[PDB]
């Protein structure tokens, strides 16, 4: 059932301490979609932190506000310092991708994963498709595992940058 | 076909197809020219590299510039070099005239039992000859532009 | 459809498309899509121009006596009043009209009410009621009080013809007002009221200048 | 075909026959056959005539003082049209030259399914954008020829008469525009226009800043 | 392979193989695949070169030291310019870059030879429909052709003054 799916690998194998899919195996696809979603957002967030450490874009963030890309710090302060119009455009783009471009759920309120699709197969036709079954399974496992490590790491960076103001903790 | 010039990075490299629809005589002429250019360019590149920083002959103070050094060489030395090269070239012509004649083989390899090892080492000769062909022209061009030798240009 | 409709609007002139705009295949969507888009554009422009004519005439003489409108004079250009309006009010007005427009564009809704998109067999200008909206919607855009919801079928097309002609007249009228406003003496016999000097097609000129200009 | 050229010579002028003293009609260019050479020559003639016909009206409308009242043009105060070109920004100059270049590129690529003019195609034919929507970069919309489709559905006889008129008026507009610039550069070269085209001391065949005229041979 | 079989016949030249000098008339299957491999490698290198030139010319650069021994900063390299910055880079760093690129090229040539595999080093495929994939191949070739032209234009524009007018 659930014990042999993409994610039941690594040192722990199948890992359900609080028996979620054991109690409700029907919800495993929804949980996989959510895990892929959070993992991917966290991969992006961790790379954003690590790369904002050393590389910054050129030019002004907002010429009317006289806010420059290099002037921003690296952390939550940068998102604070983005102008309100920038934040609104950011939310608009994220919402467009969430609702229309890459739809994680099909419909109603308690969204189910799409019918003729994997738990998190949100890309359209123009996307890398692996046809070797072994490579497909291996790389999907790599996707979800890197996502998990990324969300643990990103929570770490967020807490460090909340406590101190820098994602790098001293040491 | 029947030669050993093909290699991995470019395969059988003939974009303009000179060898295509050509006689074995013309193919042998091409390979002889290729190997002669490669060998002469090896000699040239090694000569510039060594003579740039180690030139004990002719008082030990002839110019390290390759283009100036040959002009500084006495006339008799140039005549002797030309005589030596011509004496090699008459034997090249006679080897061409011989009934058995592979293009660049003064060794007469055909009478011995050769193998893919011999083919691979002929390929090594040819590839090094191509690299030296580019190298010698590069060295001479840099000598004309900057006036420094190869190793002094690198300095 | 355009020939018969044009003869209905004005049978003496019949059809006058001097630039053959119906013939030009807009976005390669077909001549039928060109006709639908053009008719909907004419109706949209006519409605907004009719309203803008009445609103300009009203705003040149009356303002709301509560803030922030009470602070605006009426003896200036209505375009100047819009220019003075706070940036948030400008954005909010534009966002509300954007809501009305995107609701009109939503295919599922007007399909619920039994219409298609204007460039595929959709009768031009069928705005939908706000029933698919989530929380309570006490009134609607068209027939808000449901007064003439049970209108007459032939009246329901005579009104369309009258709407088209009145919209054309209001297009030329509101634009004459803007012409005299930004260029004094532009419309002769109109040079009596308001001569503001600024682009009326700059919603936020007073607020910010877009980069690159 | 040379016989077709002789036939068209009657249409353009019944009295003046196939007046080609240099015999360029019988020539062969770039190792191509005489039909392809005639296609090239006819397209060159029609394109020159077209540009001269659009240039005569431009020269009149510019020298007479009518001018676009916007920024880069209202910055150009001079009236001599050559001087106006010389006073244009180099960005505007290149954006004209390369825009016309794109139009030439489209005129040369034949993807609508007709031969190119040196391969049996009609000389003087610009392919229509609307013919092949997939073969276009975004969507041009309005064709370079007859954008608003007023000549649509015309008879082949009317179109051929239009071709004859095009070639003849083009031939005459060549001499018209070159007479204007002739007065502009070398005064007293086109007698009737004496005092109607201002003198110009630059170079009307150098789009950008240069000071090499035909000063060694002039007047 | 006939030259008509390969992808690259562009709409901008009437969907015909464009050979003014007829270079590929006397070309073989292996030679043609090798030449296409060279074309694609140039295309990809030119794309990356255009992006790198844009970044360094607009001033994008890391925050740090490219070499503590020589005291050369990313800012020091970038301020000189896209072209002189390359000269200002430490020689050992250039040799590290060349060595890494050469190692990858050796490995990918051995695994995916140019003659046997023409500019197809086996990276994952975005589409399996043959018509779509031919379209993506053509788009690659067009983008990389324009990228070659663009990077050489940038080089000459910065080297020789005022060569390209619209060089940003
Ligand atoms: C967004 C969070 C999230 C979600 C939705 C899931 C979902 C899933 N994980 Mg888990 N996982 C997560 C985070 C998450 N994971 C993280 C951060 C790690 C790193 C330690 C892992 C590591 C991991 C492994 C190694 C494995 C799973 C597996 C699974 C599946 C098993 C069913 C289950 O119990 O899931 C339901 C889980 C939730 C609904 C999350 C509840 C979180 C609560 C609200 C808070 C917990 C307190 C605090 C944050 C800690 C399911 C797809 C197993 C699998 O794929 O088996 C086939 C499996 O082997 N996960
Ligand atoms: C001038 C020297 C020369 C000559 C005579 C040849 C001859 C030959 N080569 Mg070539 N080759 C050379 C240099 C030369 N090569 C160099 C330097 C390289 C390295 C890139 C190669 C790489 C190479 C490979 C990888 C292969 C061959 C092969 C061959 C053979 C078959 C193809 C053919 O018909 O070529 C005929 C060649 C010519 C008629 C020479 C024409 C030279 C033109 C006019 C000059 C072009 C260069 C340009 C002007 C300047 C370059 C930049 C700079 C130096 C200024 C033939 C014996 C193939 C072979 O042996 O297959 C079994 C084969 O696989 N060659
Ligand atoms: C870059 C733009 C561009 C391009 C691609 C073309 C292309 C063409 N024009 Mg030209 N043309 C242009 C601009 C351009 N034109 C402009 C601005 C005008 C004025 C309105 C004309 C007016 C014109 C006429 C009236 C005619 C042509 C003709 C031609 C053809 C051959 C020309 C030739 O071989 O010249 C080669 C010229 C040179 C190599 C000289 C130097 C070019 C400079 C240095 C290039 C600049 C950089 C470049 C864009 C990269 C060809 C279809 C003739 C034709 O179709 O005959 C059948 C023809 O009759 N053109
Ligand atoms: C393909 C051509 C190319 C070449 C020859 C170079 C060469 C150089 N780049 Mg790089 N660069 C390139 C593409 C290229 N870049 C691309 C595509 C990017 C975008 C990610 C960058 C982004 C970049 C930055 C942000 C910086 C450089 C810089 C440099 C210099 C130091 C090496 C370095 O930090 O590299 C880093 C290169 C990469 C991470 C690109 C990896 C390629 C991918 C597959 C050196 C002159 C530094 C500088 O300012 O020097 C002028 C510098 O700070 N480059
Ligand atoms: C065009 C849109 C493309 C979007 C997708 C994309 O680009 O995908 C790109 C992609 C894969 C791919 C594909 C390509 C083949 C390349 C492209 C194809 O695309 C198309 C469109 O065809 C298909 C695709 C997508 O499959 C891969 C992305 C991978 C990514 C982004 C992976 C991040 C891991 C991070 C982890 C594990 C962090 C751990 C973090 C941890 C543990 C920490 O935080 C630790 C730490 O910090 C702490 C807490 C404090 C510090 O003091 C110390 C350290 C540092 C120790
Ligand atoms: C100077 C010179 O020489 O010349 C000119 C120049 C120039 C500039 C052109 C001029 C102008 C301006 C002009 C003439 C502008 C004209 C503007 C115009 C024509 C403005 C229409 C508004 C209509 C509205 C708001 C309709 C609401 C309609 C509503 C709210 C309805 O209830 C719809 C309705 O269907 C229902 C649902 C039920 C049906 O039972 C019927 C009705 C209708 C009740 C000049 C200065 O005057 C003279
Ligand atoms: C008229 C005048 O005078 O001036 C004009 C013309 C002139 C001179 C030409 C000029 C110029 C320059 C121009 C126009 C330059 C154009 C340059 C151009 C067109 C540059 C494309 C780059 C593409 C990139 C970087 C793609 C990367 C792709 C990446 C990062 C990938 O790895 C993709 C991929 O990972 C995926 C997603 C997964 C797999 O499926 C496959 C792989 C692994 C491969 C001027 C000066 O500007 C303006
Ligand atoms: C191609 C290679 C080569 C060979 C195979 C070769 C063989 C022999 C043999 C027989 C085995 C003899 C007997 C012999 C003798 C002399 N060689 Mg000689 N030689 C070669 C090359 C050069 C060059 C480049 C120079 C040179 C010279 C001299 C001088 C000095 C004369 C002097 O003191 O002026 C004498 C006496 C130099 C010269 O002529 O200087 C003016 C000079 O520059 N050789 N050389
Ligand atoms: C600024 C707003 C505005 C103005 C100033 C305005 C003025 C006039 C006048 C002129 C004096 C007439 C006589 C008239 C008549 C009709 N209007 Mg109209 N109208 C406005 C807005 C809308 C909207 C949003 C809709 C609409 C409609 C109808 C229908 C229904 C026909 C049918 O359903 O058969 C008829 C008969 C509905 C529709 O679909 O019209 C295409 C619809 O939804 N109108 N309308
Ligand atoms: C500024 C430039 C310019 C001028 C000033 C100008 C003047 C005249 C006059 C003079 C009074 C006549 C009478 C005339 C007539 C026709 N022109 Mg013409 N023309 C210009 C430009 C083009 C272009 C770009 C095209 C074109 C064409 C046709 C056709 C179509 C025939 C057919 O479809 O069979 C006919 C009948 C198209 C074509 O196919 O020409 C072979 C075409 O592409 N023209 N044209
Ligand atoms: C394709 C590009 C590339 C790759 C993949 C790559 C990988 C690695 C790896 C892992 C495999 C290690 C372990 C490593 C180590 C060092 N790199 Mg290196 N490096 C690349 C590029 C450059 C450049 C451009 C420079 C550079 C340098 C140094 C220095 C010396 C610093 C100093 O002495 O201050 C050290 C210790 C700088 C240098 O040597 O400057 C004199 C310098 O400028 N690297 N580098
Ligand atoms: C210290 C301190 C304070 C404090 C504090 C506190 C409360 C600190 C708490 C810190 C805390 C709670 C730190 C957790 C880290 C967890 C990590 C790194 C886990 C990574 C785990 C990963 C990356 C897992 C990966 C895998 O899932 C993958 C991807 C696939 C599987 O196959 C294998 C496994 C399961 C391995 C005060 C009170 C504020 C002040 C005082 O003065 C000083």
């Amino acid at each position: 059932g659930v014990e042999t799916e993409l994610g039941a690998t690594g040192p722990l194998g199948y890992w359900d301490p609080f028996g979620f899919s054991v109690r409700n195996p029907e919800r495993f696809n929804r949980y996989r979609a959510v895990e892929l979603k959070h993992g991917r957002i966290a991969m992006a967030a961790t790379t954003g932190y690590m790369v904002q450490s050393f590389l910054r874009w050129p030019g002004y963030l907002s010429t009317s506000a006289n806010i420059k890309f290099a002037d921003l710090p690296n952390g939550i302060a940068a998102f604070k310092a983005i102008p309100p119009a920038g934040l609104f455009q950011i939310l608009l783009f994220i919402g467009a991708m969430e609702a229309f471009t890459w739809r994680y759920y099909e419909g109603p309120w308690p969204g189910k994963v799409p019918e003729g699709k994997a738990p998190g197969d949100v890309a359209g036709d123009l996307w890398v498709r692996y046809t070797d079954p072994e490579e497909k399974a291996f790389k999907l496992n790599a996707e979800i595992n890197n996502g998990r490590a990324a969300m643990m790491g990103s929570l770490g960076m967020l807490m460090h940058d909340h406590i101190l103001g820098t994602w790098v903790p001293p040491g | 076909n029947g030669m050993v010039g093909d290699c991995k990075p470019l395969g059988y490299f003939d974009p303009l197809g000179f060898s295509k629809d050509a006689s074995p005589e013309t193919m042998a002429k091409f390979r002889e020219a290729e190997l002669k250019h490669g060998r002469v360019a090896m000699l040239a590149c090694a000569g510039m590299i060594t003579a740039d920083k180690f030139h004990p002959l002719f008082g030990g103070k002839l110019s390290s510039n390759p283009l100036l050094a040959i002009t500084q060489v006495p006339k008799l030395g140039l005549l002797q070099i030309l005589l030596f090269i011509g004496f090699m070239e008459v034997f090249g012509i006679l080897n061409s005239r011989r009934p058995d004649y592979e293009p660049g083989n003064f060794l007469g390899t055909s009478q011995w039992e050769t193998t893919p090892t011999w083919d691979a080492y002929q390929l090594r000769e040819l590839n090094n000859g191509r690299l030296a062909m580019f190298g010698a022209i590069g060295m001479l061009t840099h000598a004309y532009i900057t006036g420094k030798g190869p190793l002094e240009l690198l300095d | 459809a355009l020939p018969e409709l044009s003869k209905k609007l004005n049978p003496v002139l019949g059809y006058w498309d001097p630039l053959n705009l119906a013939e030009l295949n807009f976005w390669g969507a077909g001549d039928d899509a060109t006709v639908g888009f053009l008719r909907h554009a004419e109706i949209k422009h006519g409605r907004v121009a009719m309203a803008a004519f009445v609103g300009y005439c009203v705003q040149s003489n009356v303002h709301f006596p509560w803030a922030p409108f009470n602070s605006i004079p009426t003896n200036i250009a209505p375009a100047e009043q819009w220019a003075q309006l706070p940036e948030a009010a400008k954005w909010q007005i534009i966002l509300f009209v954007g809501f009305l427009e995107v609701y009109s564009e939503h295919s599922f809704i007007l399909e619920k009410y039994g219409q298609k998109h204007y460039m595929k067999g959709g009768k031009p200008g069928f705005f939908p009621d706000f029933d698919t909206m989530v929380h309570p919607v006490p009134l609607n855009l068209w027939d808000p009080l449901k007064a003439y919801k049970g209108a007459s079928a032939e009246r329901k097309a005579d009104g369309l013809l009258k709407e088209v002609n009145n919209g054309r007249l209001a297009m030329i009228g509101i634009m004459g007002f803007c012409a005299e406003a930004r260029v004094p003496g532009a419309v002769p016999a109109l040079s009596n009221i308001a001569h503001y000097a600024g682009d009326p097609m700059a919603p936020f000129a007073a607020n910010f200048h877009l980069p690159g200009f | 075909s040379l016989s077709d050229l002789k036939t068209l010579a009657t249409g353009l002028n019944p009295v003046v026959g196939y007046w080609d003293p240099l015999k360029l009609g019988e020539a062969e260019f770039w190792d191509n056959t005489n039909e392809e050479t005639i296609g090239w020559l006819r397209h060159a003639e029609i394109k020159h005539g077209r540009v001269a016909m659009a240039g005569f009206v431009g020269f009149i409308v510019q020298a007479n003082g009518i001018k676009f009242p916007w920024a880069p043009f209202n910055a150009i105060t001079s009236t001599s049209p050559p001087e106006q070109w010389d006073q244009l920004p180099d960005a505007a100059k290149w954006q004209i030259i390369l825009g016309v270049g794109f139009l030439e590129w489209w005129s040369e690529i034949r993807v609508d399914g007709t031969p190119h003019y040196m391969k049996g195609g009609k000389p003087g034919y610009v392919p229509d954008f609307d013919a092949t929507p997939d073969q276009l970069p975004h969507w041009v919309g309005l064709n370079l020829y007859d954008p608003l489709k007023w000549s649509k559905g015309a008879s082949a006889e009317k179109k051929q008469k239009g071709l004859l008129t095009e070639l003849n008026n083009g031939r005459l507009a060549m001499l018209g525009i070159m007479g204007f610039v002739s007065e502009a550069k070398v005064p007293g070269s086109v007698p009737l226009l004496k005092g109607l085209v201002a003198p110009y001391t630059g170079e009307v065949m150098a789009p950008f800043a240069t000071d090499i005229d035909w000063s060694s041979w002039a007047y | 392979l006939a030259v008509t079989d390969l992808v690259g016949a562009s709409t901008e030249v009437s969907n015909k193989v464009w050979d003014p000098l007829k270079l590929s008339e006397n070309m073989d299957e292996s030679n043609l695949k090798l030449v296409r491999a060279a074309e694609l490698k140039h295309c990809r290198v030119a794309m990356l070169a255009t992006v790198g030139w844009l970044w360094t010319a607009t001033g994008t650069h890391f925050e740090g030291m490219l070499s503590t021994s020589s005291g050369v900063s990313f800012a020091d390299v970038a301020a000189a310019g896209p072209l002189l910055g390359a000269a200002k880079v430490p020689a050992a760093g250039i040799w590290q870059m060349i060595a890494a690129i050469g190692a990858l090229e050796v490995y990918w040539e051995n695994k995916y030879p140019a003659a046997e595999c023409g500019g197809d080093f086996g990276v994952p495929r975005v589409t399996q429909d043959p018509a779509k994939f031919k379209e993506i191949q053509l788009a690659e070739l067009k983008n990389g052709r324009l990228a070659m032209i663009g990077i050489i234009s940038f080089a000459c524009a910065e080297a020789i003054p005022g060569s390209v007018p619209f060089y940003p």
